[PDB]
């Protein structure tokens, strides 16, 4: 059920940060562990990543700059919602 | 000598904003200007993409100034806090913003303090994950208040705009019009809850301690709401999301602006309204609001829901498609509550759903429904109990083609009556018909339209637009359910 999400107005996007949200009721403990994984699971294939933030007190997750290649191993990850590639918002 | 802008949001009845506390996220501010000085604090939480001092903190010092300026502001009061997640160039991401979002709930967590109003000055395309971020916060009991975006275009594409717990607010100048912005301008649609003052806004000029600027734009707009927001939530703390939300609308200026400006689908999406103080002169009222379901899409099956906040009735529900191809609505309970569902016909395009959403406390609201007759006196159903009101008529069918408290549908229909035990209300129903793409009744001044349906050529569909019951077609008769407190 885990999905994927980016910004539908093309020059808005921020290709290779994601913000993988996990399913409401995840615990910070499990989020970090989750981050952990999917570090773990790049770099054995070849990737390095950087978790730039873990998420908790309204949503879950993390903050991750990585490249998009991880996309389909990072949806398989335990608590995943859905991930979200970065994208810009501006002054109105 | 009064800005325009905070003349247009003064009430025609008078004589702020301490208790809460208004974050801002947006461009670095100059804290120490003299509107703001004192006021305004810097958390100096700062997340912010590269770019690619006076102008760099040009937006955000100008807002601080519209909320809480000195001698320009709205709730000249309050006190604000600021977080940077806007570049020099007024340039954010959804993570910073989400990472600011977050700091406001930690804050919050560590040292609690009473409401908070938060202003999101800002926009991008529609995004869930910051849209979730702010129903969780506003589920946390946090006020958020964002621009419309100003694209000239349907809000519902952008965040947080898009948001239905977050307040969104358009932009209208001082002919009560929309703003225009070089070749676009203020959006528009079904996720703007209103418009405020948001062209020639003069506030506080990081040029200068002591210097001032016209801006225009949605989050000038958004940071009058977020004033008044301050302020209401002063003199009524207490006040649910629902209930702010209520009374924000009950006080704007209504029918003001031309709708001709917007695209023509969008006017009925659209409310009129123009943000307002509410006045000195204000016991219990009926607030009723109207919430539009996002469209249901062309699937022969498909079905629009338009929901209610938490602590609101749902005391009606009436559908609208731009084809007439529509195969009605009903009010069916979910997770224990009633919600308005409208369904698609076959081959039809979509259909709305249009809940007629009240606070009413005390009252307890039931739905009665009657299967299709399928002959002679139309399908009919009333609340039987005594003492109950009727308070809005629903009817779906299942087709593909075709007397106090009772609803009459098509024979061939199904019909839907809320029946409602409120002790201390009184309803009325109030008729109109003629020979025609739009007929309309309203309720009289002090009654608060509750139901909104035409009688059983071809209808379009019924809407409550404030206390005015509009019905589209294609003689055609509009009835509207009027209440009040006893
Ligand atoms: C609503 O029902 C509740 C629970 O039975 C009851 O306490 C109250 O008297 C009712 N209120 C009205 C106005 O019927
Ligand atoms: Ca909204």
């Amino acid at each position: 059920t885990a999905t994927f999400h980016r910004c539908a107005k093309d020059p808005w996007r921020l290709p290779g940060t994601y913000v993988v949200v996990l399913k409401e009721e995840t615990h910070l403990s499990q989020s970090e562990r989750t981050a952990r994984r999917l570090q773990a699971q790049a770099a054995r294939r070849g990737y390095l990543t950087k978790i730039l933030h873990v998420f908790h007190g309204l949503l879950p997750g993390f903050l991750v700059k990585m490249s998009g290649d991880l996309l389909e191993l990072a949806l398989k990850l335990p608590h995943v919602d859905y991930i979200e590639e970065d994208s810009s918002v501006f002054a109105q | 000598s009064i800005p325009w802008n905070l003349e247009r949001i003064t009430p025609p009845r008078y004589r702020g904003g301490s208790l809460v506390e208004v974050y801002l996220l947006d461009t670095s501010i100059q804290s120490d200007h003299r509107e703001i000085e004192g006021r305004v604090m810097v958390t100096d939480f700062e997340n912010v993409p590269e770019e690619d001092a006076s102008k760099c903190d040009s937006h955000g010092t100008h807002l601080a100034g519209v909320v809480s300026g000195r001698d320009a502001g709205v709730a000249k009061g309050a006190s604000m806090r600021s977080l940077r997640v806007l570049n020099c160039q007024g340039k954010g991401t959804v993570s910073g913003t989400l990472i600011g979002l977050e700091f406001i709930r930690k804050s919050q967590l560590v040292q609690p303090v009473g409401p908070l109003v938060v202003l999101l000055p800002l926009a991008g395309g529609y995004s869930r994950v910051l849209n979730a971020a702010c129903q969780r916060l506003a589920r946390a009991g946090v006020v958020l208040v964002t621009a419309a975006g100003n694209f000239r275009d349907d809000a519902c594409l952008y965040s947080p705009a898009s948001a239905p717990e977050v307040i969104t607010v358009g932009a209208t100048n001082a002919q009560d019009q929309p703003v225009t912005l070089g070749t676009l301008g203020t959006n528009f649609g079904r996720c703007v809850d209103l418009f405020a003052p948001g062209e020639d806004i003069i506030g506080a000029s990081s040029d200068c301690s002591t210097c001032f600027v016209s801006q225009s734009g949605t989050s000038q707009a958004a940071a009058h709401v977020a004033g008044i927001a301050a302020m209401m939530l002063s003199a009524e703390p207490e006040l649910t999301l629902a209930e702010l939300r209520q009374r924000l609308i009950h006080f704007s200026a209504k029918d003001v602006i031309n709708e001709a400006w917007f695209p023509e689908d969008q006017r009925v999406l659209t409310p009129n309204l123009v943000a307002a103080l509410p006045p000195s002169t204000h016991g219990w009222q009926l607030f009723c609001r109207t919430v539009w379901s996002a469209h249901s899409g062309p699937t022969r099956m498909a079905t629009a829901i338009a929901r209610c906040a938490p602590d609101e009735e749902l005391l009606s529900c009436s559908s609208f498609s731009r084809s007439g191809k529509r195969r009605g609505e009903r009010m069916e309970a979910q997770g224990g509550k009633l919600v308005c569902r409208a369904h698609n016909a076959f081959g039809g395009e979509g259909v709305y759903a249009i809940a007629r959403c009240c606070l009413l406390p005390q009252a307890n609201c039931s739905v009665h429904t009657a299967p299709p007759a399928e002959a002679s006196m139309g399908t009919r159903v009333h609340c039987h109990q005594q003492g109950h009101v009727l308070t809005g008529c629903s009817s779906h069918w299942e087709v593909e083609d075709l007397q106090p408290n009772q609803c009459v549908g098509h024979r061939e229909a199904s019909i839907h009556a809320s029946c409602c035990h409120a002790p201390g209300l009184e309803c009325k129903v109030k008729e109109h018909g003629i020979p025609q793409e739009q007929v309309t009744v309203a309720c009289e001044e002090g009654w608060t339209l509750t139901g909104c349906s035409a009688l059983p050529s071809h209808v379009l569909g019924a809407y409550a637009v404030d206390n005015t019951c509009v019905v589209r077609s294609r003689a055609v008769t509009a009835v509207a359910i009027c209440c009040r407190s006893r």
